[PDB]
RNA sequence: UGUAGGAGACCGAUAGCAAACAAGUACCGUGAGGGAAAGAUGAAAUAGUACUCAGGAAUGAGCAAUUAAAUAGUACCUGAAA
RNA sequence: ACAUCUCCCUAGUGCAGAUCUUGGUGGAAGUAGCAACUAUUCAAAUGAGAACUUUGAAGACUGAAGUGGAGAAGGGUUUCUU
RNA sequence: AAAUAGAAAAAAGUAGGUAAGGGAAGUCGGCAAAAUAGAUCCGUAACUUCGGGAAAAGGAUUGGCUCUGAGGACAUUAUGUU
RNA sequence: ACGACUUUUUUGCCUCAGGGUGCUGUAAACAUGAAAGUAAACUUUACGAUCUGUUGAGGCUUAUCCCUAGUGGUAAAGUGU
């Protein structure tokens, strides 16, 4: 959600020149003498974001299980981890349970339900049917600039302190 | 202004004089009001 | 009737507002959170407290303020803000 | 209201009125004051005072003065003015032509000098 | 025309002299000048709204009270339409 | 104070309208709006009632081409106390 | 104190800022905005009525600190006071 | 924008505090420290931008950051059917 919004942000118009009396900002030219009312096909002001979307065909590069004590880690980098950041995601913290590790951008906010529905035909593609192979998966901070990756690293890293 | 000459100094003196709101004694047995920023003297 | 010691973080308190507006809100913030706290109708706010928050003018009010909080019934109910003088605030509690 | 008594306060103290502090005890007796016989009374008392002063200290600027007087500020980016502006031209002049015939004439009079010696110099 | 009379098949308060009145006034224009709005309680106020209660004070109400009449209460006749 | 159709003279005699004249009044509407000039806060007093009265404490601004002193025009008791 | 206050903080407006890589290719128009700008030291063309052009163009430098050097006035015959 | 929406109201929640994660960049203070020189003794004592040490220090880090049933809190009692 973005709450109500002018034509630019909500459909993406080009902006009026500099020159404009009433401001750039100002919408798009209705048109028409005849018909007698408004298209409505014209980008308008109201709303941005809070509607309802189906992403589809995002593939599931891993199930983390919570029972796993290395579900995060690989066989390439085997230092103990779980999904959780360095000090745990921003507005999330500590991953509780298990988990799914989905490709890409999903739809809504961190803390949203999402749904997971099966696909409405099974998929016979190459990225459908490809086996994926993880080398590594990230757990630096992301509340900070993410510089480091484990507490026992910058313990060792720093060593000494008051 | 500051200065000012016998016949103008007698007549604001009459204006001042004249202001005045009529006596109540009379009343018993109307009114024209002047205020000063709201109508001038055009004298 | 009770005095009690808190900490009030006035930063994020005044989190949101511009550098004229700061410190009027600032005292406004400590008097509703007194208000709300000891739940009263009137709050009363000292004049060493009120020097304290408008000590460094209004861009930058105490980010952190030690308030005395002490409800009173003498009807006659009200509540009086004070500060008490503190150095460090790691550690506060917020008992009587 | 107390801008009567301030009105004739100011007047007592010879001070602004800016500076007039009132008592905020025995503001009533302060109040009652209707005379400048009366505002000298209190003031006499010490329920009206007239202010210290914010006036501002030198010492600032007598550090800096004798940092200038130390040769340290008077470097390039603490120049805007012209060469002339910093010292005049003029003034520059004046002063060697004057030193030099208070010096010519002091030699001639006290004959270290003779006249045509002088006047060619 | 000024003053004094007598008049009327005239007008009856947006009419009629600009003026039924504290009007050639208020007010406006640098000034020459321009120039209004503006009558009605009742028979009698030497009948003008007493008194009480509730009201900070305005005011309201009264089992209280003038008048034949107060939804006649002095910006008071009747009181149309919007 | 009112009528006259019994008859007849007389008329400034019949309004929806003139971007009529004059006066009142709506819908528009609790809306447009109350947008120059850095900032006020705390406690008290007054009083029936205080963001904008008064006092005190803070914070600030005008910044000597001043929201400072004096004066002219012009205004004319605006002064000042109660 | 300004003909108001409070609370919220999105559009939109208005006075502002700031922007990767490009650099007028947008638009009638580099309009807007920005770049430039003070001093000292250098250096300065076409052209000219020889007066100018000219701050041309084009460069360099500039803080803080601790010093070094130069510039007066008085009175002892080379020395002092300041 | 405001309605509206998401919530929670004692196995919680808020509040601070602690701890985490960070962001900044080495605080004040003191040194019988050094430092271009300065002045005053015959190598010491006054003065000195500065730099180094104590010192990855000191600060700031929830408001729309994370964890903690750690502190203290957790009211009105109103209204429609």
């Amino acid at each position: 959600g973005h709450g109500t919004k002018g034509v630019v942000s909500r459909y993406g118009v080009k902006r009026l020149p500099r020159k404009t009396h009433r401001g750039l900002r100002k919408v798009a030219c209705i048109g028409a003498w005849h018909p007698a009312r408004v298209q409505f096909q014209i980008p308008r002001h109201g709303q941005k974001g809070y509607f309802h979307r189906t992403e589809r065909n995002k593939k599931i590069y891993r199930i983390g299980l919570k029972t796993d004590k290395n579900s995060a880690s690989t066989d390439a980098d085997i230092t103990e981890k779980k999904i959780t950041p360095m000090g745990g995601f921003p507005h999330y913290g500590v991953v509780n349970e298990d988990f799914l590790l989905l490709k890409g951008c999903v739809a809504g906010t961190k803390k949203r339900p999402i749904t997971l529905r099966k696909n409405i035909v099974p998929q016979v593609s190459r990225d459908a049917l490809a086996q994926v192979s993880l080398k590594f998966i990230d757990t630096s901070s992301k509340i900070g600039h993410g510089r480091f990756q484990t507490s026992e690293e910058k313990v060792k890293y720093y060593g000494p302190l008051k | 202004g500051s200065i000012k000459r016998f016949r103008l100094k007698q007549r604001l003196g009459k204006c001042r004089r004249q202001n005045r709101p009529v006596p109540h004694w009379y009343r018993l047995k109307n009114t024209k009001r002047r205020h000063w920023r709201r109508t001038k003297l055009g004298l | 009737p009770v005095t009690k010691f808190i900490t009030i973080n006035l930063s994020k308190l005044t989190h949101k507002v511009c550098y004229k507006r700061k410190a009027p809100r600032a005292i406004k913030e400590i008097r509703s959170i007194a208000g709300k706290l000891m739940h009263t109708k009137d709050v009363r706010l000292d004049v060493k407290l009120n020097k304290f928050i408008w000590s460094k003018g209004v861009r930058n009010p105490p980010k952190r303020v030690r308030v005395k909080l002490e409800r009173k019934r003498n009807e006659k109910m009200y509540t009086i803000v004070e500060h008490v003088m503190v150095d460090s605030y790691k550690g506060l509690v917020n008992e009587c | 209201s107390l801008t009567l008594q301030k009105r004739l306060a100011a007047s007592v103290l010879k001070c602004g009125k800016n500076k007039i502090w009132m008592d905020p005890n025995e503001i009533s007796e302060i109040s009652l004051a209707n005379s400048r016989f009366s505002i000298r009374k209190l003031y006499k008392e010490g329920l009206i005072l007239k202010k210290p002063q914010k006036v501002h200290s030198r010492a600032r600027v007598r550090l800096y003065k004798l940092a200038k007087r130390k040769g340290r500020h008077m470097g390039i980016g603490k120049r805007k003015g012209t060469k002339n502006a910093r010292t005049n031209q003029k003034t520059l002049w004046i002063k060697r032509q004057r030193v030099l015939r208070r010096l010519l004439k002091r030699l001639r009079d006290s004959k270290k000098v003779d006249r045509h010696l002088y006047h060619s110099f």
